[PDB]
C-alpha cells in the first residue's frame, strides 16, 4: 500500500517561511518523483515543483521560483517543502508521487495534504458545548482553520453531518457536527492550538 | 565470478516461487529465451519476482520442465502490451492488468546507466558486441 | 508556458447520464495528458493517466479521448458519488499546467423534506457569558431554504451565519445549519421555507 | 478463469480466497498451478529475504490474450507489432536493456528533437535535388527489367531500366531495431549494406518507405537511425508497463517521413547537438548524390585532422549515415519515379569502397586490411554486370572515355579485373605522366581518370609490380610544384562550394599526391610556399582572408598538405603488401613516419629517405646539405639486413642524339636542396626524357634545369640497382 502522509498543520504569519513534510511509503523513495502542488480557498490546482528524491535536483516553476525551496532526506524516506508567505500564499499544499518514469507530471498517489494560513493574529483555542437531547456538538470561536470532529473511536459512519467553518465577526471560526438518533462523545482535534476537547452526551431536562 | 546459461529445469511452480535470486546468487547473468517459435503453444505460466535487488521475471514450461529467465522490465512491458488491447474484452483480463499495474512500483529503478562501446551485430545474433 | 481551458466550467446532471467535461490546449500535448478527480475537502484522484487510459482501480463509467490540443472526459453513466470538481492536467513538460476544472453537481430524481432539529441547551455556556441556540436542517433537497425567526432577523444575532454541507455522496441531499448567537444577552422560533413542505412549517423554543 | 490473491507466512502453504469471475476452472486444482490447461497464469511474488513472509498474488488467464489483431504506398506499407509475441521475441527476452543500461536518455523531456531547417517542409515534400538533374525517360522508350550494356556506347549515354523489381520482387522481413528498444517493424525490404571492420560495424536495412541503420564503433556508443512512413508511429520499451503509447526519441514527422533516433548522447554525450543534425538526413533530399556529396566533403576534411586522432567519433558517424540514407534515397527515388538509371547502379557500387574503406581506416581507425563490406539490392545485378562488361572487354581513347570504361571496372570487380582494363589503366597513368612532366597542373577530367587508374592497378608478383611501380609513378607525379598546385585545388574546391545545388567529388580534386608516399609535404619549407602561391588564386586567396585569420590561414595549408602525407602513405596494409622490405628487419622508422619518402626498387628493393641517423641498409649521406636538416638516401633490401655506407660515384651525360639505345632508363632523378628540403622526385621513363635530361635548361622538364631553380638546387640520381651517382653539369 503506497502511502504519502504529510504533516501536521500549522499557521505563520506573512514573511515568514514555512516547512511542510512527506512521509513516503509503500514504495521505492530512491525511484520516483515527489511534485508539490497548492490549491488555494475555493480554487483550482497549482503546480508549485517536482524533485528527484534520489538526484536531490529540483524543478520549480516560475511563480515560485525565488520563493520556494524543496529538500529530501533519502532515509526516512521524507520529502520538505519550505516557502515564503507573501501573504497571498495562504492555501492547502500537496505533496504527490509521479508514477511514470518516462513521463513526467502523472500524479499516481497523493497526500492529505496541509493547510497553511497566514494571518497576523494570534492563534486561539476552541471551545465545546455538548448538545441536549440530532446528538450533535457544538464548536466556537478558534482560529485558524482546520479543526476536525470525529464522534468515538469511529464507531459511527453513516449519519454524522460535519458542517462548514463559519466566520464571526470577532474573527475566530466556529462550526457545530451532528448524528442523528431517531451516550456517545464528539472528539475534537485543533492541531494549530494542539487542543482536544473530549465531550460526552448526556441529555438533561429543558422547561 | 558466475555466469549463468539462463536457466535450470524444474518439474513443479512451486519450485520457482521457493528458488533463490540469481541476482544474490550470481554476480553477471544470461537471460534466456526457449528453441520454439510460438511461446503461447508451449509456455505454461510466468513468475514474477518483485523484491530481489534486481527483480527479475521468470517463463516455465510443463512438457519442456524449463525454467527461463527473461529481461523482467521488457517482458512484463509486452506482456501489459498485448492484453491491452482495445479490441481484448473480459473481466478476467482486467484482474490481469490490476495485477500488472504496481509491479515495480516497491522495487528497485530501472538501469539510468550508459551502455559500453564497441560494435553491435543485428538481430540475428542478439545485439552481440562483434563486428566481424 | 502552455494555457489550458476547460469547458463547461460548471454542469449539473443526473444519476443515470452522460457527462461529457472538455480540455483545451495552447498548443500540441500529442499523447500527454491527465484527469484528475477532487471530492470538496479531500485529495485528488487520478482517472485517465494517458489521453485514453483508465488507471486501475478507477470505475469502468471513466473513460478519455482525444489528441493535439483537443480532449475529452467522459462519466458514461453518472453516479451521486460522481459529485466533484473535475480537472486536466498537462503532462511531461518543464512546466505542468492545470485546466481550471469543471465544478459537477447532481440533480434529484425526487423533492426531500427537511428534518427540523433544535438545540436548547445554553447550561455549560450560560455562565460563561454566552447563549448559543443553533436550529438544524437536515438532509433536504433542492437547495432554498430560508430561515426565519420570532425577532427581526438580524446580522446582529448572526442568524445569516448559515453552515451549508456539500451534496451528500449518497442521497445528494443538502444540509444546513443557521446559529443563533446573542453573546452578553442584550419569543424564539425556527421558520423554513422549502418546496418539500404543504405550508412553511415552524418549529419553536420560548423561554 | 481464476483470480487468486494469496499470503505467504511460514513455508508450507498459502492462506488465500480464489474469486472466479464469470467461468469455470478446476478449484482443486489450486494446491497445484494451473499448468495442465493451455492457459497460461501469472504470479506476482513479493518477499523481503529477511525470511520476512510478504505476499503473493495469482491471475490465469486463457490463451488468445497474448495474441495480437506516381508510387504505390498501400501495397507494401510499414506496419510496427504491438509486442514480441507473435515476432521475433529473442532478443527481446535476451536483452540486458533497462537492466545493465539504457538505450533511451534517462531524462524523457530531452527525447523531443525540433526539425531542422534543411529537413522537408510542405512546399518541398522531398528534399533539394542536385543541378546535373536526372534525365527524364525519353516518352517511346520502354524499360527492360535490368540494367545491361551490350555495347560500349552504352555507358556514355544513358541506360534506363524498370523499378518493378522494388513492388514485385521483395520480401516481408521483421525487424528488431537497436537493443530491442522499440517493438519490431514489418516491412518490404528493397535492399540492404553491412560495412565491417576492426574498429566499426555499420548495418543498413532499407525497404520501401524504411531505413534501419545501426552505427556503431569499438571505441564509441552505438546509435541506429531508423525512417519511416511520417504516419507511422513506433512505440519505445519501458520500465513503466502501465504506459502503452510511447514515442522513441527524435524529430516531428515530415510531409514525406518520420525520423527516429535510437541510442544515447541526444542530451550531454554528443560533442555539439547533432541529434537534430543527423536525424535531418533523409529529410533533406532524396538525391543520392546529395548525399554522397556531404560525405566525400567531410572524408577530406577529416584527414587533415588526422594527426591529433585515428578516430573522429562524429565524423564517423555522419559519414555511415550519409551512405546509409544515400541508398534509401536511390532506393526510394526509383520506386517514386518508377524508374532508375545504368549510371547510378553502378556509381553506388564505387561509393560504397570508396567510402567505407575512409570510414573505417581514417573515421573507425580499423586496421586497413580488415576493412570489407557487402550490399544487396534487388534492383542491382553486379555480378551479372560483371560478366557483362568481362565480355565486352574481351572483344586511342580520350580521358573522358576511360574515366568511364575504368571507373565502372573499378565499380564492378570480386577481385577479378580483366587483362585490358589493367592495361587501359596503366596507359591511362603513363599518359598522365609524360603530361605532367611538362605541365604542373591537371583539370578535374584528368584527376579522374588518374584516380580509378588508380584504384584499379592498387585494387589488388604480377599485380604486386603493378602496385609498386604506381606507387613510383604517382610518388614522382607528386613535386614540390605540382603539391602546391593540387593542395590549392582542394582548398578551391572546398571554398566554392554549394551543397544545396552541386555534387562534390573526391575524384574532381585528386592529384597524385594523394597516391604518393611522402610525408615531407608538411614540412615548413613546402607549407611556406604554399602560403606564398595562394595570391596566384585570387578568388580563393578573398575567400580565405575574409574569414580565416592569417595564422589559421598557415594551420589551413598545413591541414591540406596533410592530406597528401596521410592517404595512402600512412596505410600500413598498402606498403605491407607492396614494400615489405621497409618492414623486414626491427625497424621502427617505417610505423614512426622516419622514413619521409619511399620508391620502389627492383624486386625485394626500395629507397628511402630518412632525417634521422639510419640503422640498416645501405646508406649515402649527402655531405652538401645543411646539418641541421640532413638528407640520407638508404636503399633497402628485403633478406639483407646489414647496415653500410656507399659512394657516390659521378658520370656526366652523352649528347642527347648521340644513342639510340637506352641504358639509363628505370633510373630516379632526384633533386634536393642544401637546406635538406626534397623537392623533385622525377624518374626517367622513357628514352626522350633521358634525352631532356641531358639537356641544360633546353629541356622542357622544370626539375631537369638548372635555370628556373638556383644556387641551393641539387641533384643525385638513383639507379635500381642501388647505385647512387652525381650528373655533371
Ligand atoms: C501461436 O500459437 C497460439 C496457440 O498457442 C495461437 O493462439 C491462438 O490465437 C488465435 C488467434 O490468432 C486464437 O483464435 C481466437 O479465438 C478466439 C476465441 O474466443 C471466442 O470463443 C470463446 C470460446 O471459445 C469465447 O469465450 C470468446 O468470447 C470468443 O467468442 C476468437 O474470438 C478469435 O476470433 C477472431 O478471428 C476469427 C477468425 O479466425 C473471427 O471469426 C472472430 O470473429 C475474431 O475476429 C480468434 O480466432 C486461438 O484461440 C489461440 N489458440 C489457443 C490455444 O487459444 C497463435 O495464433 C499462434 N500464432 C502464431 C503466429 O504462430
Ligand atoms: C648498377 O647499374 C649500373 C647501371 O644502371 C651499372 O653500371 C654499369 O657498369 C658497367 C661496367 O661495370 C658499364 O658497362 C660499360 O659498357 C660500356 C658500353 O655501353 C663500355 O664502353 C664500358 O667499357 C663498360 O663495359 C655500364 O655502362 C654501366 N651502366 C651505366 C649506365 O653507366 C652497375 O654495374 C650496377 N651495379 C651493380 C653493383 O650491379
Ligand atoms: C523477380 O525475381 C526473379 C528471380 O528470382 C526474376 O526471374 C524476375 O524477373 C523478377 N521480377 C522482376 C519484375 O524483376
Ligand atoms: C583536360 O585535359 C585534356 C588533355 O590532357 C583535354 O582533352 C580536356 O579538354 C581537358 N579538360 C578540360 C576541363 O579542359
Amino acid at each position: 500500500q503506497v502511502q504519502l502522509v504529510q504533516s501536521g498543520a500549522e499557521m505563520k504569519k506573512p514573511g515568514a517561511s514555512v516547512k511542510v513534510s512527506c512521509k513516503a511509503s509503500g514504495y521505492t523513495f530512491i525511484g520516483y518523483h515527489l511534485h508539490w502542488v497548492r490549491q488555494a480557498p475555493g480554487q483550482g490546482l497549482e503546480w508549485m515543483g517536482w524533485i528527484n528524491p534520489n538526484s536531490g535536483e529540483t524543478n520549480y516553476a516560475q511563480k515560485f521560483q525565488d520563493w520556494v525551496t524543496m529538500t529530501r532526506d533519502t532515509s526516512i524516506n521524507t520529502a520538505y517543502m519550505e516557502l515564503r508567505l507573501r501573504s497571498d500564499d495562504t492555501a492547502v499544499y500537496y505533496c504527490a508521487r509521479g508514477g511514470m518514469t518516462m513521463v513526467r507530471g502523472v500524479m499516481m498517489d497523493w497526500g492529505q495534504g496541509t493547510l497553511v494560513t497566514v494571518s497576523s493574529a494570534s492563534t486561539k483555542g476552541p471551545s465545546v458545548f455538548p448538545l441536549a437531547p440530532a446528538l450533535g456538538c457544538l464548536v466556537k470561536d478558534y482560529f485558524p482553520e482546520p479543526v476536525t470532529v470525529s464522534w468515538n473511536s469511529g464507531a459511527l459512519t453513516s449519519g454524522v453531518h460535519t458542517f462548514p467553518a463559519v466566520l464571526q465577526s470577532s474573527g475566530l471560526y466556529s462550526l457545530s457536527s451532528v448524528v442523528t438518533v431517531p451516550t456517545y462523545i464528539c472528539n475534537v482535534n485543533h492541531k494549530p492550538s494542539n487542543t482536544k476537547v473530549d465531550k460526552r452526551v448526556e441529555p438533561k431536562s429543558c422547561d | 565470478t558466475p555466469l549463468f546459461f539462463g536457466a535450470k529445469p524444474l518439474s513443479d511452480v512451486s519450485l520457482i516461487i521457493t528458488e533463490p535470486c540469481v541476482s544474490s546468487v550470481y554476480e553477471a547473468w544470461d537471460y534466456a529465451a526457449p528453441p520454439v517459435s510460438n511461446l503461447s503453444e508451449a509456455l505454461s505460466g510466468i513468475v514474477v519476482k518483485t523484491k530481489c535487488p534486481v527483480p527479475e521475471v521468470i517463463l516455465w514450461f510443463k512438457d519442456k520442465q524449463m525454467a527461463y529467465w527473461t529481461n523482467p522490465y521488457v517482458t512484463l512491458k509486452g506482456l501489459t502490451q498485448s492484453v491491452g488491447e482495445e479490441h481484448k474484452s473480459g473481466d478476467i483480463r482486467d484482474a490481469l492488468l490490476d495485477a500488472l499495474s504496481g509491479v515495480w512500483v516497491d522495487s528497485t529503478p530501472s538501469s539510468t546507466n550508459i551502455p559500453e562501446n564497441g560494435c553491435v551485430w543485428g538481430a540475428d545474433r542478439l545485439f552481440q558486441r562483434v563486428c566481424q | 508556458d502552455i494555457q489550458m481551458t476547460q469547458s463547461p466550467s460548471f454542469l449539473s446532471a443526473s444519476v443515470g447520464d452522460r457527462v461529457t467535461i472538455t480540455c483545451r490546449a495552447s498548443q500540441g500535448l500529442d499523447n500527454f495528458l491527465a484527469w484528475y478527480q477532487q471530492k470538496p475537502g479531500k485529495a485528488p484522484k487520478l482517472l485517465i493517466y494517458a489521453a485514453s487510459t483508465l488507471q486501475r482501480g478507477v470505475p469502468s463509467r471513466f473513460g478519455g479521448s482525444g489528441s493535439g490540443t483537443e480532449f475529452t472526459l467522459t462519466i458514461s453513466s453518472l453516479q451521486p458519488e460522481d459529485f466533484a470538481t473535475y480537472y486536466c492536467q498537462q503532462l511531461n513538460s518543464y512546466s505542468l499546467t492545470f485546466g481550471p476544472g469543471t465544478k459537477v453537481e447532481i440533480k434529484r430524481r425526487t423533492v426531500a423534506a427537511p428534518s427540523v432539529f433544535i438545540f436548547p441547551p445554553s447550561d455549560e455556556q450560560l455562565k460563561s457569558g454566552t447563549a448559543s441556540v443553533v436550529c438544524l436542517l437536515n438532509n433536504f433537497y433542492p437547495r432554498e431554504a430560508k430561515v426565519q425567526w420570532k425577532v427581526d432577523n438580524a446580522l446582529q444575532s448572526g442568524n445569516s451565519q448559515e453552515s451549508v454541507t456539500e451534496q451528500d455522496s449518497k442521497d445528494s441531499t443538502y444540509s444546513l445549519s443557521s446559529t443563533l448567537t446573542l453573546s452578553k444577552a442584550d419569543v424564539y422560533a425556527c421558520e423554513v421555507t422549502h418546496q418539500g413542505l404543504s405550508s412553511p412549517v415552524t418549529k419553536s423554543f420560548n423561554r | 478463469a481464476l483470480l487468486r490473491e494469496y499470503s505467504d507466512r511460514n513455508m508450507s502453504l498459502k492462506l488465500e480466497a480464489f474469486y472466479p469471475t464469470g467461468f469455470d476452472e478446476e478449484l482443486i486444482k489450486s494446491l497445484h498451478w494451473g499448468n495442465d490447461r493451455k492457459h497460461v497464469f501469472l504470479v506476482i511474488v513479493k518477499v523481503n529475504p529477511t525470511t520476512h513472509e510478504g505476499d503473493v498474488g495469482l491471475v490465469i488467464f486463457p490463451k488468445y490474450l497474448l495474441s495480437p489483431y506516381r508510387f504505390g504506398f498501400l501495397s507494401h506499407p510499414v506496419t510496427p507489432d504491438v509486442s514480441f509475441f507473435d515476432s521475433s521475441f529473442a532478443p527481446y527476452l535476451t536483452t540486458q536493456h533497462l537492466v545493465a543500461f539504457t538505450t533511451f536518455p534517462p531524462n524523457p523531456l530531452v527525447w523531443h528533437l525540433e526539425r531542422a531547417e534543411t529537413a522537408a517542409t510542405a512546399e518541398r515534400p522531398f528534399g533539394v535535388s542536385l543541378l546535373p538533374a536526372r534525365p527524364t525517360v525519353p516518352k517511346n522508350t520502354i524499360l527492360e527489367h535490368k540494367a545491361h550494356f551490350a555495347t560500349w556506347d552504352a555507358l556514355a549515354r544513358h541506360t534506363f531500366f524498370s523499378a518493378e523489381a522494388i513492388i514485385t520482387n521483395s520480401t516481408l522481413r521483421i525487424h528488431v531495431p537497436l537493443f530491442g528498444s522499440v517493438w519490431p517493424i514489418r516491412y518490404w525490404a528493397t535492399g540492404s549494406v553491412l560495412l565491417t571492420s576492426d574498429s566499426g560495424r555499420v548495418e543498413v536495412n532499407i525497404g520501401v518507405g524504411f531505413m534501419s541503420s545501426l552505427i556503431s564503433l569499438s571505441s564509441g556508443l552505438p546509435i541506429e537511425l531508423i525512417v519511416v512512413p511520417h504516419t507511422v508511429k513506433l512505440n519505445a520499451v519501458t520500465s513503466d508497463t502501465t504506459w502503452f503509447q510511447l514515442n522513441p526519441p527524435g524529430p516531428d514527422p515530415g510531409p514525406s517521413y518520420r525520423v527516429y533516433l535510437l541510442g544515447r548522447g541526444l542530451d550531454m554525450n554528443f560533442s555539439k547537438h547533432a541529434t537534430v543534425d543527423i536525424c535531418a538526413y533523409p529529410e533533406e533530399s532524396l538525391d543520392y548524390r546529395y548525399h554522397l556529396s556531404m560525405a566525400h566533403t567531410e572524408a577530406l576534411r577529416m584527414t587533415t585532422k588526422a594527426d591529433q586522432h585515428d578516430i573522429n567519433e562524429e565524423s564517423y558517424y555522419h559519414i555511415a549515415a550519409r551512405i546509409a540514407t544515400s541508398i534509401f534515397a536511390l532506393s526510394e527515388m526509383g520506386r517514386t519515379t518508377e524508374y532508375f538509371l545504368l549510371d547510378e547502379i553502378v556509381d553506388v557500387q564505387y561509393q560504397l569502397k570508396f567510402l567505407n574503406y575512409i570510414l573505417m581506416r581514417i573515421g573507425a581507425g580499423a586496421h586497413p586490411n580488415t576493412i570489407s563490406g557487402t550490399s544487396d539490392l534487388i534492383f542491382a545485378d553486379p555480378s551479372q554486370l560483371h560478366d557483362e562488361l568481362s565480355l565486352l572487354f574481351g572483344q586511342f581513347i580520350s580521358y573522358d572515355e576511360a574515366r568511364d570504361q575504368l571507373k565502372t571496372a573499378y565499380a564492378l570487380s570480386r577481385g577479378q579485373d580483366h587483362v585490358n582494363a589493367l592495361s587501359l589503366a596503366r596507359r591511362v597513368i603513363m599518359s598522365i605522366y609524360k603530361g605532367l612532366l611538362v605541365k604542373q597542373n591537371l583539370n578535374a577530367t584528368e584527376r579522374q581518370a588518374l584516380f580509378f587508374a588508380s584504384m584499379i592497378l592498387l585494387n589488388f608478383s604480377s599485380r604486386v609490380l603493378d602496385g609498386r611501380t604506381t606507387l613510383l609513378l604517382m610518388t614522382s607525379m607528386c613535386t614540390a610544384a605540382h603539391a602546391t598546385q593540387a593542395a590549392l585545388n582542394i582548398q578551391e574546391g572546398l571554398a566554392y562550394l554549394n551543397p544545396s545545388k552541386h555534387m562534390f567529388t573526391i575524384p574532381n580534386v585528386y592529384s597524385p599526391c594523394m597516391g604518393s608516399l611522402r610525408t615531407d609535404l608538411t614540412e615548413e619549407i613546402h607549407v611556406m610556399n604554399l602560403l606564398s602561391a595562394i595570391p596566384t588564386r585570387p578568388g580563393l586567396n578573398e575567400v580565405l582572408h575574409t574569414q580565416l585569420d592569417e595564422s589559421e590561414i598557415f594551420d589551413a595549408a598545413f591541414k591540406t598538405m596533410m592530406i597528401f602525407t596521410t592517404w595512402t602513405a600512412k596505410d600500413l596494409h598498402i606498403l605491407h603488401t607492396h614494400v615489405p622490405e621497409v618492414f623486414t628487419c626491427q625497424d621502427a622508422a617505417a610505423r614512426n613516419g622516419e622514413y619521409v619518402l619511399i620508391l620502389p626498387a627492383v624486386q625485394g628493393h626500395s629507397y628511402v629517405i630518412t632525417r634521422n641517423k639510419p640503422q640498416r641498409g645501405l646508406v649515402y649521406s649527402l655531405a652538401d646539405v645543411d646539418v641541421y636538416n640532413p638528407i640520407s638516401v638508404v636503399y633497402l633490401s628485403k633478406d639483407t639486413c646489414v647496415s653500410e655506407h656507399g659512394v657516390i660515384e659521378t658520370v656526366a651525360l652523352p649528347h642527347p642524339d648521340n644513342l639510340k639505345e637506352c641504358l639509363y632508363c628505370g633510373s630516379v632523378f632526384l633533386r634536393y636542396l642544401t637546406t635538406g628540403a626534397i623537392m623533385d622526385i622525377i624518374i626517367i621513363d622513357s628514352k626522350d626524357t633521358e634525352r631532356q635530361l641531358a639537356a641544360m635548361g633546353n629541356s622542357t622538364i622544370p626539375p631537369f634545369n638548372p635555370d628556373m631553380h638556383g644556387d641551393d638546387s641539387k641533384a643525385v640520381l638513383l639507379f635500381p640497382n642501388g647505385t647512387v651517382v652525381t650528373l655533371l653539369g
